[PDB]
RNA sequence: UAUUCUCAAACUUUAAAUAGGUAGGACGGCGCGGCUGCUUUGUUGAGCCGCGCCACGGAAUCAAGAGCUCCAAGUGGGCCAUUUUUGGUAAGCAGAACUGGCGAUGCGGGAUGAACCGGAAGCCGGGUUACGGUGCCAAACUGCGCGCUAACCUAGAUCCCACAAAGGGUGUUGGUCGAUUAAGACAGCAGCUGCCGAAUCAACUAGCCCCGAAAAUGGAUGGCGCUUAAGCGCGCGACCUACACCCGGCCGUCGGGGCAAGUGCCAGGCCCCGAUGAGUAGGAGGGCGCGGCGGUCGCUGCAAAACCUUGGGCGCGAGCCUGGGCGGAGCGGCCGUCGGUGCAGAUCUUGGUG
């Protein structure tokens, strides 16, 4: 329904000019929050890929991607790079989710907690949709599995809402798995 | 336009209902400066 | 005076640019000044008579003043809260024909005939100009598309020509 | 000793001032025979 | 009219982009030509 | 309420469901990443 | 002779960004004539003059307007910060460049602070925010989510900011490259080899943690405390919070408008409309108060002045009016005018008193 990071395909070109009246058109699938800072970001990879500025290129389309099947389970591989605080690094990880809106999102949380790697210092390089066969982490490999089967060993006791909060109890709370 | 928009004094909008992001950082930065596009009408029910 | 020469700190804007010294072309005392013409000061380093002071190189002044030798030139400098109107005498080797009002005169006359035009239809128009506005819609049409993705990052080539 | 701190901002309180410009200038200052042909040209003017 | 206007408008750039979609080009909007402009910062400590 | 019950022609109608489904094939494309040679078995 | 490593404030072919100058009409243009002692071989030029004609204002945006003059105060010790930058090992050191800030300025945040962040202010009601926050202190979640960390060193806990390094860890968590493995690896066991029946080995990289890490009154993430964090990184929703913004009331200031054959007015007035409010040094305006003088209007032994009061009221305020008391003989308002005319300070003067 909502997602903090959305897919969009920008296409732009350079503006026509005399001796190219049909520049090349580009394309990218970027992640952003919105389509504001999709564009940007387009003009950022041009500007530096394709030495296209923005005040010298025109942008065409602008359309987000949505995900086929938000009701299935699939594996995401995310290869991406990322700035430490001594250089740059490149690893590929994966997630499993719904949609990929959220495994991406799940990929910047990691990044932010394991790497303490700010959102603008990550570039995605490419993202697709692991068979099962095919993952590589382990995270992944072990809920590949027909008899899935774990208890809850952690819960989290609270009432349904704050209406039936209460400072004081009579008894402690009943917990078993 | 120009003698219609002279015209009209600048609005003397309301401090945002709801508060705004970081007015430090530009808004593509996930801040609340520049060029926000469509995006000023959401600001503008906020404000107005 | 006071600490510094007339000269001091002309060292690069005063001599002559690179393998362009020696004889001065004619086409230099060849030039008509008249009264109200803008002239560019660019002081040439050869001739040192008549020569402006190093504020004066680089402004573009208004001829008020024409001798054998020289043209007298206007030129504004500011003084803390005040602009003077200084009025110096410079040879006319320092000075060169700006072209800063190059388009009015040619502008006028085609303003002036584009408004006779419209008067004779009782059409009432503006001859201003305007600057560069918003372009209008237009269809583009499809082509093969070229994909951009980052590039994954290698320390070998963090070098100009690589390690 | 010395420093310009303040200094643009003092200049731009009722500056910058700009001198006034008039149709007619002053003929201070330039060719004497250019000028004494012109009072002649004045006089005999009709 | 000017209601009318304003809808003929909306439906008029709805239908271009179809038009482009199903040749398969791209319809590019025309640039806005208004802006809103809301200051965000106040006045103390203004550069000049 | 009443439960009551077309603008386009029935062979518009296909087109546009193939140009939609076209562009939208367009939309999901990935790059091959041949030109990255140095990364060929890290990218898969 | 052809190459090659590495360089320059006082070297340079080349060469930015930022900043600097000029121009974008009515002081324009064209046509026909005229003046000259200047100029030309030359009514050829140059400038100027007269007449006639044309000139939709000749980029954008703004313009709480523009110009000019007089007289004069204060000041002429500065300091701080981002960035550029000189001397110096360095300095809360010294000296410059552009801008802002403090000084002259409160207010919210940073526990605390002239300069940091937010933001500048008439007196109020309501609403909403900025920065910063929502375990208690303390207004707002022990809110909804993921991971990391375990500190037997006082784990850690927010710009300026009140510190920590090289170098290390078989602590733990991610990632990168390579090697080995169901044809049987690795450990142990067995005599290169058999049992063994599932993963294993090596290097690099960077998060948190730990070592490196020593000071004198007892003490400081602000304190208490916190480990299904109340720590660290990244999110979501709601909420709290300025003298900032919005609406309303009232005060002042500034600007604008209305009011005469006047049923007509402290016109120095009344009424209506819009904007706006920081201030040391300094300037000015309108007012308050004291004592005389020229006038005018009054009060007082049926109680003046002064003084006293937990009496009351008016004015933003200087002050004013009045009740009661004391006192026992003078006093006040208003217009003008005048001056030895207003005290918290001066190791102020005299007197008195702790
Ligand atoms: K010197
Ligand atoms: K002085
Ligand atoms: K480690
Ligand atoms: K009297
Ligand atoms: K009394
Ligand atoms: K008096
Ligand atoms: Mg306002
Ligand atoms: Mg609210
Ligand atoms: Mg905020
Ligand atoms: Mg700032
Ligand atoms: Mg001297
Ligand atoms: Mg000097
Ligand atoms: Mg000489
Ligand atoms: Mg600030
Ligand atoms: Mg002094
Ligand atoms: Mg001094
Ligand atoms: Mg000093
Ligand atoms: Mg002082
Ligand atoms: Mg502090
Ligand atoms: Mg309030
Ligand atoms: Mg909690
Ligand atoms: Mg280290
Ligand atoms: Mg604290
Ligand atoms: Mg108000
Ligand atoms: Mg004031
Ligand atoms: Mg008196
Ligand atoms: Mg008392
Ligand atoms: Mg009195
Ligand atoms: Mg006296
Ligand atoms: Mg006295
Ligand atoms: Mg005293
Ligand atoms: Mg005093
Ligand atoms: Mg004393
Ligand atoms: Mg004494
Ligand atoms: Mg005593």
């Amino acid at each position: 329904v909502t997602y903090k990071f959305h897919q969009y395909q920008v296409v732009g070109r350079a503006l026509p000019s005399e001796n190219d009246e049909h520049p090349k058109i580009y394309r990218m699938k970027l992640w952003a929050t919105n389509e504001v800072r999709a564009k940007s970001k387009f003009w950022y990879f041009l500007r530096k890929l394709k030495k296209v500025k923005k005040s010298n290129g025109q942008m065409l389309a602008i359309n987000e991607i949505f995900e086929k099947y938000p009701t299935t389970i699939k594996n995401y591989g995310i290869w991406l790079r990322y700035q430490s605080r001594t250089g740059y690094h490149n690893m590929y990880k994966e997630y499993r989710d719904t949609t990929l809106n959220g495994a991406v999102e799940q990929m910047y949380t990691e990044m932010a907690s394991r790497h303490r790697v700010r959102h603008h210092c990550i570039q995605i390089i490419k993202t697709a949709t692991i068979p099962a066969k095919l993952c590589k982490r382990e995270s992944t490999k072990q809920f590949h599995d027909s008899k899935i089967k774990f208890p809850l060993v952690f819960k989290k006791v609270r009432p349904p809402s704050r209406k039936l909060k209460t400072t004081y109890k009579a008894t402690k709370p009943n917990l078993f798995m | 336009f120009k003698e219609a928009n002279n015209f009209l004094w600048p609005f003397q909008l309301k401090a945002p209902l709801g508060g705004l992001k970081k007015k430090r950082n530009h808004y593509v930065e996930g801040g609340d400066a520049g060029n926000r596009e469509n995006f000023i009408n959401e600001l503008i029910r906020r404000m107005n | 005076p006071a600490g510094h020469g007339l000269r001091s700190r002309t060292r690069d804007s005063f001599s002559r640019a690179f393998r362009k010294k020696g004889t001065i072309a004619l086409s230099t005392y060849l030039r008509i000044f008249k009264i109200g013409d803008y002239v560019d000061i660019k002081v040439n380093g050869a001739i040192h008579k008549g020569m402006p002071h190093k504020f004066y190189h680089g402004r573009t002044g208004r001829v008020w003043n024409v001798t054998k030798r020289a043209v007298g030139v206007e030129v504004n400098k500011q003084v803390r809260n005040k602009i003077l109107r200084k009025r110096i005498h410079v040879r006319i080797e320092h000075v060169q024909q700006s072209r800063c009002t190059e388009e009015v005169r040619e502008r006028i006359k085609k303003n002036d005939q584009l408004k006779a035009d419209a008067k004779a239809r009782g059409e009432v128009i503006s001859t201003k100009r305007q600057p560069l506005g918003p372009k209008p819609g237009f269809m583009v049409e499809g082509a093969t598309l070229e994909t951009v993705t980052p590039i994954p990052y290698d320390v070998v080539n963090d070098l100009k020509g690589g390690y | 000793n010395h420093t310009a701190h303040n200094q643009s901002y003092k200049a731009h309180r009722n500056g910058i001032k700009k001198p006034k410009s008039h149709r007619h200038s002053s003929t201070k200052g330039m060719d004497p025979k250019f000028l004494r042909n012109q009072r002649y040209a004045r006089k005999h003017n009709k | 009219q000017y209601a009318k206007e304003y809808s003929e408008q909306e439906k008029e750039l709805i239908r271009l982009k179809r038009e482009a979609r199903l040749k398969g080009g791209f319809y590019v909007d025309p640039e806005a030509k208004l802006l809103f402009i809301i200051r965000i910062r106040g006045i103390n400590a203004m550069p000049p | 309420k009443e439960k009551l019950d077309h603008a386009i022609t029935k062979e518009e109608a296909s087109a546009i469901k193939g140009a939609s489904h076209s562009w939208y094939k367009t939309m999901i494309s990935d790059s091959d990443y041949a030109e990255f040679d140095n990364f060929t078995k890290w990218l898969g």
